This record gives C-alpha cells, structure tokens and sequence, in this order.
C-alpha cells in the first residue's frame, strides 16, 4: 500500500524496500559484519560450524574433525531523538511522503545500530550483551599477552593464537593505536610491518574501531558468525524518556520539550568458535 | 535475507 | 519573464537559472568549499549531535550521557566593482543584456566571495564573524605542532586527530609553503610524501589558501558543514562608498568621479562539529 | 525430466544447468586454478609433447630428436553436514526445488572443496595427491635459492626458469609475506618493484595462499593444466560416518542425532611440466 | 564582395575568411599564445583591477583595500618582399585571385609578425615595445637566481612565484638547454625530473622559443594578457622605400628593379601582472 | 573440390582458405620472420640490385658502378608425429568434414617450423641453410666483440654496425641472456637499459630466440629477405619414420607401435645482404 | 589518356599521380631535402630571399630589411637498369601494366636519385654541381675545426656562424660519429651533449648521411632554396649503355647481353647562402 | 538548493 | 564442459 | 575578433 | 603469398 | 604545389 504520495502513519511496519537500504548503511560501518561470516535467519534458529573433505576411496584414515550446535535470538531496541528537532510535525513527513524521511534517518539510525553492536559485541561494555563476546571468551581461555609493541610479539601473539590449531586473520585496534604501529622497525632487517596505505597490520587487513573501551591493544578473529535478520518497525510517540538525558540535566519530557521521536526494533545475535587472544597494556 | 547474505559476502574485508 | 532582451534593471533579485553559475565558480575557488559538505537550510537550522545506550527489555543504571543542541545563522557578503568600472553607464550594457552581464561578471564575484570568506572563516581575523570557526576551535582543544617539516611530525599531527577517535581527510597548505613540503623523503623508505602532480601530502588532498594569514602550517578538516540560502541579488551603484578606497586617500564617490559600481548580497552559513588540528612554526 | 516444482530426490546427479553455476563459484575461489588451463576429457587423456628435427631433403646428418607419452586421472569426494541441518526446513525444497536449494549452497559446499584441491596441488600436505605436482617438482630439480628478500634474488628466482628455456607468467606469496615486498628497492636505480594497487610483484600477478604452510616464499607457474569433469553427484542419507566426531568424540550416530549429510563426487586432476623455481629462508 | 574570381583591388582590409587563417599561423607558431591568454579589445581597452572589502552589515572593518587602473596600446607593421618572388600580375594573380594569394604567403608575413612579437614581449631587445614586458618586470621585481641545473635549483625557481602567493604553469628555454635540462639526476626519489618524451619539466609544458638571446636558463610564465583587434590592411605599390637594400650596395627602388611589395600591419597589445622569475648561470 | 561435408582422403594438398591460417601461426612465434622483411616468389626468386650516379648531357671524371645479381632457393620441412596420434585412426575421418583439424593442430606444426628454420637462419645449425645464415656472415665480415654485459659496451656493438653505414635496428637474444641484462645500470646517470614491461634492450625491441645454440649471444640486423612462397600438403603415414624416435632410443615402427604420422612440407627461402654485429663469452 | 589497360609504351611522360610519391620517397630519404624550405616554378625561376625585418610602425626603421636576386637551374638523369632487368620481356609487361612498374619502380629510382644528389649536394665529389654546393662554400667562407671533439670546440664551431648573424639550425653526420660523440663528457658538469634516444647533438636535430667520403666531420645547415618540380619521364629501350660498367670491365652491350634498361631523368636545384662551418681530423 | 547539493557531490575534490 | 572451457579461458587472472 | 576568442581558447598548450 | 606480405607488413615487431 | 607541401609538412625542422 505504502510507497510514496504521503505520510500520516505513526505506527507501522517497515517496508522490506527501504529495510535492507537501512541494513546496507550498517552494513560497512560494523566491524564484527566485516570480520564475520553470514547465514540466513528468521526468528530463531540453530547451524553447525567448520568445514569438511574427503580424498576419495584412495585414503580412508586421518582428518577428523568436530561438529558444534548453537542457538541464535536475542533483541536490540533503537530511540532516535534528532529527527523530532528536523521535522516539527506528520504533514511534514507526509509533504516529504513515505520514502525521504527514511532516506534522511538513513545514516542517523544505521550510526547508532553499528556503534552498540560493535560495542556489545567485541567487548561487554553496553547494556546490549546476551551470549559471549570476543572480550568473554579470552576471560574463559587466558591469552593475554604485556602491553609492549615490537616484530617479536606480533609474531608471538599470531603464533600464540596458531599453537591451537586456528590460523590468524583481519586485525581490530582502535584509531589511536595506529600511532604507534608505526615505529615497528628491526635493526637487522629494515622493513616496518604495518603498511600505511592501505590499512593491514601484518600484510592482514585491520578496523579503526571508533571506541572508547580500548586503550592500547589487539585483536584478531576469522572463524565468527553474526547475521541477523527481522523487521525495524516504526512507532512514533511523546513521553518521558528513560535511557536518553535532554541537553545535560534530566530525563527528557518529549510533550515538555515539543519533540516527536522515532523508534526503531533490530534483533541482534552472534555465535563463537571459542579461541581469540588479546593483547592488553602492562603499565608497570 | 538470502538477497542480504549474498551482498553480506560481496561486501566483505576478508576475502572469500 | 526577463533572459536576454535587455538590460536596464537596477535592483533586481537574482533567477536560479544565473544562482547556479556564480556558485559553482565559488565552489572551486573557495577553500573550505571544496572540503565541506552542504545540507540545504533557509534562514537558519537546528541540528543535534550524539547518540545514546540502548538495551532490549533489562536495562542496567548506566550510559545515560549527554546530548547536544545547536543552530546556526550570519551572512557573508562581497562586492564586485571590477565589471562596472570597466564598463560604464547602462545603454552600455543594453547592448550586452542581461545574459551577458553575468558570464563576464561570473570570475570577478566569485574571486572576491571566497576571499573575504576564508580570511575570516578558516583564521578567524576579516571583520566578519560567526563564533564557529577553524581557528577557533583551536584555541578550545590544543592541537599545536612546532615549526619542523618532517614525516614524523605529519605522524604525530594526524595521531592527535587520532586521539578522539577522527579520521583525516584533507589538508590545507600556503601556496609559499609548497617549496618545503616536496623536499622531504625518508632514508629507509626511499621515497616523496608530498607528490606534487597530485596534489596530496599523505594520499590525501592538500587545497591552497591564497589568504596572507600563514607561514609554514597546515591544516586539516574531514566532517564540516558549509550552507547556503537564497541568491546572491543584485543593485545598480551610482553613489559615495565608505568601504573602498580610490588609489591614494579619498573614498570612492562613483557619481563625484564617474563610475557604475555593483552590489551583490549573497547569503552563506557555518556548522562545525569540533576536533580539528593545526602546526604552526615556533623557531625561538 | 527435473523441474522447480518437486524435491524427495535424495540419490540423483545434477544437470549441466547448475553444474556450471557452482563450478563458476570454485574457479575463482581457487589458487591452482586462476593460475592454470583447461583441456577436456571424458576418462582419462593421453598427452605428449617435444618439437623434433627434420631434413629437407639430402644429408640427414646429426639428425636425432625424441617423443614421450603422458596420462591424467583420479576422483575427489566432500560429506557437507549444512545442508542436512538446513534439510528441517522441508517447505523451502518443496516449494522451490533446485533453484533455491543449489543457490544457497554454493559456498556451503564448493568451499571446503577447493581448499583440498590447494593443499594437493601447490603443497602435498593433502592426502589425494596423484601427480603430487609443486613440492617433488622442486625435490626433482632443484631450482631453489638461500632466502633473502632483494631485486637480484627475484631476478635470480626467474633466472632458474629462464636459464630452461621457460618464460616467467605469475607469482604465488603468502598475504603475510606482502609486507616484505615493499622494502624492495636498488641502491642505484630507485625504483619499486612491487605495486600497492594491483597485487603484483613485476608484470606477473600475484595470488596469496591462505592454507597456512608458507613462511617467506614465492613460487613461480604458468604451465599447469586444471581440470574438472562428470557431474557434482548428489546423495542424501541419515547415517553413521567413519571419519567424524560428534561434539564429545563419539561417532555421529545420525539417527539418534537426528541429522541428514550432503554428498557431492566432482573430479579432481592435474599435470606438471617439472620446471619450477622456490624460495625458502636463509639460516632461521 | 571579394571572394575568389579576380585579383585587382591594390589597396584594402582583409576579409575575416582570410584573417583567421594567417592569423591561426601566428598563433600557433608564436610562444606567447601557446602559454599565455587573450580577450577582445577596441582600439585602446582599458582594465580595472584588486579585490573590494564589503562587510556583512555588522560591522564595516578595518582592513581597508584599494583599487588599481591600467591600460593597453600600440601596433605593429610588416612590408613583406615575398609578392615580388611571385610577381606575375597578369597570368597568376588573375588565376590566384584574392583566395590563392593568401594561401601562397600563408606561413610568410604571419613568419616575420609571431617572431617578433616574443623579440619584444619575452625579452626586449627589439624596439617596438610598449613598456609591460617580462624582462623589464623581473628588473622591477628581483627574481633572478644564479646556478646550475640542480633539482633544488628548479624548486627554488619555481618557489619565487609560490612566495608572493602565485602558481607556476609552464616553461619557457631553448632547445639547446635540453642537454642540461636530462642530466638532472635528484639524490631521492625518481632520479629524473624532466620528461624525455614529452617536454615537460615538471609535469608543466616547456616551450622552446629559438630566439639569438637566451643562453642557458629559464623562465616561468602562466598569467598574461594579449589582445588582439581589427581586420589586416593590405596594400600593393611599386616604390621605392627608405631604408632597405636593393641587391649588396644601394637602396631599393622600383624604376631601377621590378620588384613587388606587400605589407600586413595586424594591431597587437599585451599586459603583465608584475611577478614572472628567472634563472641564469654564476659568474665567475 | 572440398568444403566441409566428408574426409577420406589420405593424401592431399591444402586450400588456400586453411593455408594461410597455419601460415599466420608460424609468423608471430618466429624471430628471423618478425625482425626481416619479405617479398612474395615462385619456385625461386632472382632480385638485381645495385646504385648509379649520372649528371645528364655530361662525362667527369670516374666512379662507374658495379653489377651483381643474386638468386634465391631451397625449403625447410617439418613433421608431425604428433598430430597424427591425436585423431583416432578413420573414425575422425569418417566423421571429420574437412574444417577442425588444421584448427586444432594450428600450433603443433607451426611451433615446430619457426623452431628449426630459426637455427637454420640466425645459427649456421643443421643442413637446412643451403643460403647464408647470420652467424656465416658475421665469419666473413669480422664483428664479434669479447666482453662483458655492460652499456658501453652494448652500444660498442651497434657503433661497430653503424661504422659501416647502417642503423641498428633489433635485438635477438634468448631468455637466459634476458634475465641477466636486467642488473646494468649506468654510473654516471641513475637509469636502466633493458625494459622488461615494453620488450626493447637500448630502445631497440628484443625477441626471445628459445634453442640451445646461444650461451652470452646477442644479434643484430637491418635488412633481411626471407620468402614463404607454396603450400603446406597433407600425407598420411601408418609406417616407420627414421626422424621420429620412441622414448627410449628406437626408430618406432608405427606398424609396430601402433601410431599415426603426419607429415607437412613448407617451401621457405632465406637470403642475407651481410654486415651484421655479434657478441660471445671468454669464459678462459 | 592512360591508367593501366596493359602497359607496351616504351616511351612516356608517367602522370602526375605517380609522380608525388616517387618524389615523396626521394624527399624523406634525402637528408639535404630534410631541411630547407622550396619554392616552386617550372624550367627556371628569378626570385628573392631572405626574412624580411619588422618596419615597427612608430620608430622609422632601424635594422635593414636586406633582399637578394637569384636564379635556378639544371637537371639530374638516372638509369635504373636493373629495375628494367626484373621485367624480361614485352608479353610480361602487358600482364604487368603500366600502373604496377611505377609502384615496384618507386624505391629503386628514388634509393638512386637521393644518393646523387647528397653527394654530389653536400660533398663535392659526385659530379653534377651548380656551383652553389656546402663544400665550396666552406672554401669560401674559412670555417675549419682541428681534429678535436670536445663540447668546447661544438661551442666554439656554433659560435663561429653566431659571429657572422645566422643561428645555428641542425647538424648533419654520419652513422660512425654517434661513437665518437657518446665518449665526449665533461668531469665538473657530468653530462653528455649528444642524446641517443632522441637523435639531436647539441639540442639541435641531426641527420645521418650515409656517404662514403668524410670520416670525423659535423656539419651546420640553415636555409637552403631548392626545385624538385618536372615530370621525371619513362623511356626505356634496348641498347648500349656507356655508364653502366657489367661484373668486371665492359660496355654491357644490350643486344649481346638481352636486358631491358629503364632511364628516368628528373630535374634538379639547389642554393646556399654562403655561411656553413665544417670539422674534420687532422692527426699530425 | 538542492541542486546545488547534487552539484557539490559531482564537484567536491572528493566523491562519496 | 564447452561452458567450462570457454569461463575457464575468460574468468582467470592471467589471460593472453 | 568572437572566433578568434574560440580559436585562442581551444589552440593552447595549457588546458583544452 | 600475397596475403602472408600484407600480415607481414601489419603483424611485425617492427613498423616504417 | 603538392611538392611543396609535403616539404612544409615532413621538414625535420618545424620550430
């Protein structure tokens, strides 16, 4: 029925054409999306990991391997407040119709959607955690490694994470941390591991994660699985907000301050193959 | 989802 | 009703047809231009910043935060003169029309706009101003590098943008500065960071400030917002002028000594998000 | 015969519709195979080679060239468990057979696949070799030099090929060991051999091998003869594997873990030339 | 009225079909054209120059700019002895007409008229000149450098004109400094500098003026203004001239020898912005 | 007589529609073909060369030319084995229909003619060169330089060619001898001879000569006739051939063994005007 | 009349059609074509010279113009006998036609006119003069250099025409001095005069006459004036031929020895200025 | 307005 | 098989 | 003087 | 014959 | 005519 024409619909569903727009802004941003690996789902769901082979009839003995289930859920809620200011009432989404308003919160909402799950997801920082984070699974196994950084602990935490099985893959450390991959020369062997030009560490692609929870650190993956899958939905209202905080005081009276906010209803999920490592700072 | 999964793997950092 | 015909209107607001020309030759002239990204307002506009933490149905007391308002306004207006002392008095210009008129203005007008407007703009000195600025937002977060030209200083002035999670994107250096950038190269990595065919220090873009209010620095922009309103507007000028000065001392009386003068209002607005760096020499 | 309409076909072998399709998908997956032709065959093909000499009509003398026969064969299988634990989904192959069950599997199952025929063909770690081509070929001739990285090492490298009367086509490195390729520069001519923007090492393209059993080597190719024949061969039973482990260690009773396994049957096959150059490490 | 048919008319004004094409010979052949400007003028332009204030209706400003008044004048001759070589009034011009006369002295006339245009424009050793020229300019505005032809050298150079806020554009050498111009060999970087192929010095267009008074250096231009106007005059008389030879000995008159003069006088004028640079030799 | 439709026909000559094909084959593969120039023959070809001088109405004093007139014969002829065994026996020919098979052996017969007339014509090797070879006329006229790979003395060879009035214009040098070239570089200016992405030694292109007849070799010449004037023919062969061995060191019955022979015959004429330039090692 | 029908006319002034190129091939392998500028005329011509000198409109004259009478003349003849040779008999000129002779013809009747004339043009020492050659000029016009290749003594001969007014323009050597000029290099400015890639000297274009007479020589040319207009003609016949001496020592009678003889006689100028310098070796 | 924008886009120094 | 053959010569990383 | 303007324009060096 | 002079003129190393 | 003007265009010396 919706398309373009008008807009005075406060509730609703979101239309599956303007979904995966949404979804595809997200898409680049997440960095877990771009380190992980994706399979289908509705709803619910349970899949098996790893890989299998034969060599024929030739060669019965030898590649065994493991077989692993899990189950995928769990809900991550979105309150935009930005769009109320832009647009002061429904004729104004409706003169615009169906279409722009989505196309203008097309960033708004994607920022905010990739910024908790990476949060909640590489570390358990936010409110938004369910199952075990990259953080989670290196407090269950002990791989940390002294906050130094040289050729020899690169190498060391690649060979640490290989010593079980498991080869490395793309990097994750925060902008700041690019600084000091800078000054990473041997003196027998002049050559500086971390390439500037196009972002890889150790010849392995790295993610400038744009958060405040690590300070001086690495991380690595490969094996990870987060694909999710549902509908946004949209529901408009005025009341007391509870997880937002108006200017730098108090809880925010929308029919107080004259806004009208959006909200938006993702499903978040992820499974783990449980060998990570971490390097973390020493001090003294 | 299929269409979502499919460009998912097109837009990667990792190669497949 | 009027496109070419004639020429005999004194005022006269600007039609979109001509608005589109005298901008697009501002766009390449100006600085800070180039490097901005223009969201569309009218008089003025209300833009929110932030995001916020946002769990499914639990909720733990934490990351409440801050949000953040902001509007802006303030115009910026140039005069063109140059056409109307060359050519004088209107049945002059009846034979060019008023097709004509702009395209051999279209030069003088936009040279003259972003002048005056990154003198007061980027450095916050031409009598103009708008609080919002690049200079400006220095003074509040100290971004200062000393007066040395070398790769690990471009390193260390990009690491401080890195400081607060920011990315660089662009830079801004003198015309006069261009001799020193060229002539720095390392000794291991044998090769030239400022390419001078393509004109980028770091792989990223340098834009030339022809302002007189730098020496031997550099700046450096990425998420900026420039604005513009309405249209530039144009009146006929056969009267005294306070603002320019005639060659020696006296002022520039346009019906004392004989000349046809222009003005032209065009109306233009700035938003700055904040976290901008800066070098400049020190030497004793 | 087989249409979209109706599945319950558990034992078939697939049509020349959807064979090529997943055989598209493989190709480029692979190393060996971006790096190699293809002459067809049914069985197996009987190939020869060597040029001779001829006279023209008198003499004859010192006239003596010989000519030798060659052979290629051998089966390759893969058990895929992911179509089994989607196979609970029987709605979606009744609906839409063939069309949505191939094209959902064609990672699911062609990725494991390759990686088999890599680590047979450019390594023998794999235990399906026949020819056991790129590792006895080096152990046959031995075209291999101390390992350093510099621009006469690489032309040496070349020059083992070169020097048997064999043109130099493309490179095989490790995406670890692309980061060693950028200090390469001559003291005299300054100039770089490798480019950032095409993964190239001279005019020769480069492909990185993922399978992790390379430490700081390059290996030259360009006379390699892939080649793929019959049909996939799809076979869907609910029973107990002899190489497998279910979670625990125990074999995977199927019945009891009420699963179902995918078997695909392609054709695997290779042949060599026996004039290849490798490059290793110096002392460490 | 003029086209083909006849040749008679003795006096005259060329035809704009027969203007454009002598004129286009100029144009091309003359190294003022090829790096320089041009608009229309009538009889005598005068041009009105610098950049206004304007304020923004806040505040009026202190900065205080002024306004600078120029002009352009002066032509020049040619009396051409190349009819007489193609004499023949009653058979040839009668075939030739007033199309083939031209074409037949196309590169004449217009040959002596571009050389000495860069005689009196780019050096001013000639004496027709009109004051504005880029010798006279680098003896206003000390610009000269005194060295050999060292990478350094060339960015210093060029660094002159980037000091008073100005981009450079293009060269102007002869073509017996090209030897010097290919053993510029930089310590860094490329080792070249100047293009072999294409006469580019760096990465801008060096033209080759062979004029008897450069010895061994450059100059840079990229900011002129020639102005050309009105039809050429044509004249055809038999007389005797003032100055001017005959043979060896004695002065050239008509009675005497039969020859046949044609004379082309085309008005040219041209303007400096004040900041061009030179380099020469150190004597010692 | 033939088209497409049958094949039984055991012996047989070619059209002109597939012999120009198999010819085109052998043009590009060749090295004496690409560097020479040609003419079309018939059975032999007799050109008369030579220069005069004359004033006309006048005798002064000597310098009477000289008459020689050269003729040119002989054929280089190839044979197959090889193709022959790849069609199975009469059952490709019962259903053949006279088109695939000098397509799909286009390069089998071609790479083996250009092999052994290229020895024949740039080496004095095998009884084929009933003309003059290149290494017979550098026996009669003494330019053979003992040295190192230097630039020096790689323009000493042509200078050498040119001291005789003629330019050089083209290298011959085979694979080995590519490799090593790569490593001169000259002293005095920091740039490179041989090119290996644009084929060319001294700005002169280079083929890659690919027998066992060269060891530090490099050849040169200007002008150079060859003729290919004639037809290929087409022979069956189901007994023995002395030229072709079996793997071991047997003559190979082919009533024996069974096998198929084919056998083509390419009339190919070579000719010489002398003075060509060489290079060899010392070793002791 | 003619086109092609079938040959038989012994006799012939050949069309205009395939007289340009023939005379096109003449121009491009001669070297004293390459350089000058020719005016047309028929039998003989009384015309004018030299560059007329600006009047400069407002300042009476100052340098004198200069003019000069000259006149031009005489006529070149060449026998291609050989070419006639190569055609045996009048039944095979009928299928041969008279377009195919001018087609095969055009090289060896050019090769042989281009020769003639540069020797007997630039040197001396062929016998058809016109008195007006660079050879006598230079016995004139004392311009000799001591046996001495040195960038001060090619200075030092540039500078000996520089003191007389003219420009040095190009030079002209042979093949053999390219050796001799690579050796010449200064120790305190280490760079070469002559450019291989490019073929100019001192900046200035060079052209190889390939002329057994000189040794160590370069010359210097400007203007030269010469007429390559007339119709060669065609006669062929079968008779004695005084100049052309056969294998050893003999009037080559025709009707003794059956060849057919072509003659083509084309008219031929030439013209100096009287100021060309000459170096050459002395030894002792 | 908005066509100035779209112009912007096509004419910054650089497209995104 | 001919589709094969035909994919195999195009879609490859080294191509004459 | 209008298609000599054209023809300055377009027959130079620097930028067509 | 006459085809083979025409390839070898335009399919060549060398080009006058 | 045609002569000349394959001078002018294919002299070495077009400065």
């Amino acid at each position: 029925p919706d398309n373009v024409m008008m807009h005075e619909k406060k509730d609703g569903t979101l239309m599956n054409e303007f979904t995966t727009p949404i979804l595809q802004e997200v898409m680049e941003n997440s960095k877990i999306m771009q380190l992980g690996k994706y399979e289908p789902m509705e709803g619910t769901e349970k899949k098996f990991t790893f890989w299998a082979d034969k060599p024929g009839a030739y060669w019965v003995g030898e590649g065994q391997k493991i077989e692993t289930s899990k189950a995928t859920w769990v809900n991550a809620t979105m309150r935009a407040f930005k769009l109320g200011v832009i647009l002061p009432v429904t004729k104004e989404f409706l003169n615009y119709t169906y279409s722009q308003f989505f196309e203008e919160m097309k960033p708004m909402i994607a920022e905010a959607f990739y910024k908790k799950f990476d949060e909640a997801g590489i570390l358990n920082q936010g409110n938004n955690p369910f199952g075990k984070s990259i953080a989670q699974s290196i407090e269950k196994t002990n791989k940390v490694i002294k906050g130094d950084f040289t050729q020899d602990n690169i190498i060391d935490l690649e060979a640490l994470l290989e010593d079980d099985e498991l080869e490395a893959n793309a990097f994750i450390s925060k902008t700041q941390n690019r600084s000091l991959l800078r000054k990473i020369v041997d003196p027998e062997t002049k050559e500086r591991i971390y390439d500037r030009n196009s972002d890889s560490l150790d010849g392995l692609p790295v993610v400038n994660l744009k958060s405040s929870n690590l300070k001086r650190g690495e991380l690595i993956t490969g094996d990870f699985d987060k694909l999710i899958y549902g509908i946004p939905q949209l529901i408009e209202y005025k009341i007391d907000e509870t997880a937002q905080l108006s200017t730098v005081k108090n809880e925010d009276g929308t029919p107080v301050n004259l806004f009208e906010q959006d909200m938006v209803a993702l499903r978040a999920t992820m499974h783990v193959a449980l060998h990570i490592a971490d390097d973390k700072a020493f001090a003294k | 989802p299929q269409n979502l999964a499919e460009i998912a793997r097109q837009k990667r950092i990792i190669k497949n």
